[PDB]
């Protein structure tokens, strides 16, 4: 019953070109939407903040673009801050 | 039982900052379609599209065509609006920050939603005055409301030999006809 | 009102929240009585009503002699019905067993008469029960909008809606037929049906076909066992003549492990089974991820399903809505330390600090209508009958 | 008050090395019998202290006939108390076997008074030990969060936390039971539980953060030896049972080849192959490149875990912490002419061109429960008690 968080995830990093970063995403709706103690919250489209763990901060990025390689799904974004 | 009366051209492939591409289906599916009220097409670039999204309806024009290289065609567009519901009918709203998701389906527009596009609102509707019919299409009827319209200042402009004064007489007359008690100098 | 995490809710903002969760992996609806109070039914209170104003001279062996039944509870009308049946089953089959010939004949006229008033509520139309095409009729036009919109709202590849039901009537079939709609509800053949328990794991494919679940917790008015093995199922026409017709009319007739409703026969081997593949499945699919799940009509007068809602609530991803009458005329009570069990229930979920809980309260506004109000129609769908207009013609021509 | 590399730190500079000291590949903790008086036991001094005033009549034979105890460092209480067990245990065996009848029941009484000494202060709680759910209580809060940062603050491929300590009790299992961690420690079964010294080596992997590693140096009070030659571990409910209320409540130690601590019978090659095991892993641990190790608990009393550490700085990637809170006293001490083996031992790597080093001193600075608050939760944690409020309202549902 020990769990490291309850928010759930929606993909993982697999590469850095200088300001970009690069992530791909789970298969089926798990990769678009969540539920949690407080609402429901999405990532749909270019112009949406989203963050990553770094350990005792957490980074905080803007999306850019989104595609296809069912078949896989990329995004890209760009970093603005931290907390 | 059915969820659709009108059928799909394509599905969307991509989304990079504010365009749209799109991949189409293979043979007349992807120019013609058939539906309770005529013929509809898409076929060069400047018609419009839509793209469902359940609660709303998103309204993009086409840019460009090509082939990617039987072979594979593609799309690419821009957004203006979307469409709601708002009592019984519905509503159009201009603003361009939204966009679809991917696998979403692509669908041409009928009469019923050009008719919506193009139309002015319930306050002002029987005080309106009609001008003419879209160039385009032929389908949809445009009016104008008497005071937006002449509450602040007109201009007309054009060459000679095409049609600049038709405008102002058919105006005129046709404020007239409608409010007998105007003045008009 | 609206009342969201403790805290007061508006209108507009609701109908967002109802739109984001019809939209989540798992959705699903239980109904309770209510529900089926437009169409021709009614409560549990007017059925008590009903007996002990007809019946008056056995309403003293249940309460002075047998003990089965309180004085309170029957004077304030607050009896279980579906809970006093089984026992009647039980001293009947303890009687015939040790050879009691005058006992046996009480709790044989006992049965009949709280069945003769428990059916007569449940067929919603009278003599037209055995006839066709009733849900063409005025009062099943609610029941087709909830499917309709349970359906439209999904996307390809996602699962098919659940709808979980504690009465025993037939309002939720006539409406699919007369609309397109397969239910699954664990039963095949045509010259004889039979429970297979396996077949709620099944789905159609097209080649070159929209479903839905449907589970009653209570039983039907249509199954029934003839053999030692197994329970049939059987249309209205079919069971019209052989017993539901007699149960009305004549005066003492009584079949003793033979019907499976509601909730009468369990100590046997072969009605339990049906009882319990439904509460495990309920269970199942209440232990989710992405779950969302509506409640109407239910007064929360259960204790085993109770806890299963407050303990499918550890999971963050379980979402409730509630609708509640009489939420204002109970919070009074319980402040001057009185009031049931299912109001403490009810306010003790009023008054916690969870944003998973939503409770709508304010009378003639939290009921079936007005629900199934709340939830969205598509731009593209098609929401007008044109086609009547074209169908007369047809006949016309002769 | 806190030294590395031979000069002084402040509290900022400090806070943000060990924050990337957890980061590294292998870590590690080492703790000792100061950690658990916060939770109702007792330091070896006051052990000795106090078998000096009950038992008083023993205190001549060892000093002045046998000659196993010294009269300075029984008067200044500087005794080490598992090397006495381990001498009486062996001056037994002897006399057993060549058959002296004196001798042999002159030691029974000084092992039994002994062993009832240590035992009594191992029992954290009392005739609570016997019961259930144990690491429910106040006591045990700061060893949970001391597993919940070690494990939180990795990340996926890294491996696990590994633990030693010197204590034979039982507050680390109570511990882990409760949070819902599994801890291995070499034993397999449940009706007849065994010692397999390889599964240290295994790991677990789910096929739709769980585990950690223990390592106990000189025992522990629910190991022992029957009639055969095996090892049994059982849970403290049984022991209490068979060979714990006798101990205390009466005078009989006959059963000389049988308890596994404090590191008594190391004479029989059955016995000390589950000692050896234990420091063979530290040795092989301690040896790894990228390595973090910290202390805290333990005075330096030792020969072997010494020469063991002072010769791994050799290797520059394996870096040490150490919490020693009397460094004033010592330095003072031994400025002139003076101290024991532990206060020069730590003294002389507290001076050194050493960046892998680092001491810290103050007193109530330098306990446990500072300790942990030196380590950091990450920042996506969940903290608040958002499910307590919730298993209530379950209960209140009787
Ligand atoms: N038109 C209406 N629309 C919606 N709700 C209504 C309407 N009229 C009344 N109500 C509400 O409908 C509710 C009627 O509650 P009851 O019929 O007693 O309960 P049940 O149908 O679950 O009885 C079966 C259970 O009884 C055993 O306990 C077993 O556990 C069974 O599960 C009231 O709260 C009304 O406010
Ligand atoms: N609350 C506290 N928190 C942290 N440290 C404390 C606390 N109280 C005291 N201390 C410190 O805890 C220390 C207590 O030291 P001792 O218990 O004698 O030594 P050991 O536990 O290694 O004994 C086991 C050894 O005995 C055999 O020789 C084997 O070699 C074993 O290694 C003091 O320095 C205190 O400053
Ligand atoms: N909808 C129309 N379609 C085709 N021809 C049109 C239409 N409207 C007007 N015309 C023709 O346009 C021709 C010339 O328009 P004019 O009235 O001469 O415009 P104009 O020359 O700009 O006006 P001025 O400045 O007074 S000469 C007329 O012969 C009309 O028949």
């Amino acid at each position: 019953l020990f769990k490291l968080t309850e928010i759930s995830a929606i993909g993982y990093v697999v590469g850095l070109e200088g300001e970009r970063i690069r992530i791909n995403l789970h298969e089926g709706l798990q990769g678009r939407l969540a539920s949690h103690r407080k609402g429901v919250s999405s990532v749909t489209q270019p112009g949406d903040l989203i963050g990553f763990d770094a350990g005792n901060i957490l980074v905080v990025a803007r999306v850019t673009d989104m595609a296809f390689v069912i078949p896989l799904r990329q995004i890209i974004a760009y970093a603005i801050g931290f907390v | 039982f059915k969820l659709t009366e009108i059928s799909a051209i394509g599905y969307v492939v991509g989304l990079e900052g504010e365009r749209i591409r799109i991949n189409l289906h293979e043979g007349l599916q992807g120019r013609l379609a058939s539906h309770r009220k005529g013929v509809s097409s898409v076929t060069q670039p400047g018609d419009l599209i839509g793209f469902d999204a359940g609660n709303i309806l998103v309204v993009a024009r086409v840019t460009d065509m090509a082939f990617v290289e039987i072979p594979l065609r593609q799309i690419i567009a821009y957004a203006i609006g979307f469409v709601k519901r708002e009592l019984n009918g519905y509503v159009f709203i201009s603003e361009d920050w939204r966009l679809p998701a991917l696998g979403s389906s692509a669908v041409p527009l009928t009469s019923d939603f050009l008719n919506i596009i193009y139309s002015i609102d319930k306050e002002e509707l029987p005080k309106a005055v009609e001008l003419g019919v879209d160039s385009r299409t032929k389908t949809v009827k445009i009016f104008a409301s008497v005071d937006k319209l002449l509450s602040r200042h007109l201009a007309v402009l054009g060459s000679t030999g095409y049609g600049k004064s038709n405008f102002n007489a058919l105006l005129t007359r046709k404020v007239s006809e409608k409010y007998p008690n105007s003045r008009i100098v | 009102s609206i009342y969201q995490g403790g805290n007061k809710l508006n209108e507009d903002d609701f109908r967002s929240h109802v739109y984001s969760l019809c939209q989540l992996d798992n959705v699903g609806v239980l109904l309770g009585a209510g529900a089926s109070v437009g169409c021709g039914g009614k409560t549990m209170k007017d059925v008590w009503k009903s007996f002990k104003q007809n019946y008056p001279e056995l309403l003293g062996a249940l309460i002075d002699k047998y003990l089965l039944v309180s004085q309170i509870d029957s004077d304030n009308n607050l009896v279980n019905v579906e809970l006093l049946i089984d026992e009647a089953t039980k001293f009947l089959s303890v009687a015939k067993t040790r050879r009691c010939e005058d006992e046996e004949e009480e709790f044989r006229k006992i049965l009949s008469s709280l069945y003769k008033e428990v059916t007569k509520a449940a067929l919603l139309t009278g003599e037209q029960f055995r006839e066709k095409n009733q849900g063409k009729k005025d009062a099943f036009k609610y029941h087709k909008e909830l499917i309709s919109k349970l359906i439209s709202n999904r996307q390809p590849g996602q699962s098919a809606p659940a709808i979980f039901t504690t009465n025993y009537d037939l309002a939720l079939e006539w409406a699919a037929e007369d609309l397109g709609i397969q239910l699954f509800n664990g039963f095949s053949g045509l010259h004889t049906r039979q429970f297979y328990p396996q077949n709620f794991d099944l789905a159609f494919r097209n080649v070159n076909h929209y479903h839905a679940y449907l589970y009653k917790l209570h039983g039907s008015l249509t199954w029934y066992q003839n053999d030692s093995l197994t329970v049939n199922e059987v249309s209205a026409s079919q069971a019209y003549d052989e017993y539901i017709n007699d149960i009305i009319n004549k005066d003492d007739f009584y079949r003793g492990q033979h019907l499976i409703y509601p909730g009468a026969n369990k100590y046997s081997h072969t009605i339990g089974f049906v009882y319990g593949e439904m509460f495990r499945r309920f269970g199942e699919f209440i232990s989710k991820p992405q779950t969302a799940l509506f409640i109407n009509g239910f007064g929360f007068g259960d204790y085993h399903i109770n806890r299963i809602i407050l303990g499918a609530l550890l999971n963050p991803s379980f979402h409730v809505v509630i609708y509640y009458p009489e939420l204002k005329e109970a919070i009074t009570k319980v402040s001057k330390g009185g009031g049931s069990e299912a109001e403490k229930a009810i306010v003790t979920l009023k008054n916690m600090a969870f944003n998973q809980v939503t409770v709508v309260g304010g009378g003639s506004k939290a009921y079936f209508n007005s629900f199934v109000e709340h939830l969205p129609y598509p731009v593209l769908f098609p929401r007008d009958n044109i086609v009547d207009e074209l169908v007369e013609a047809i006949a016309n021509l002769s």
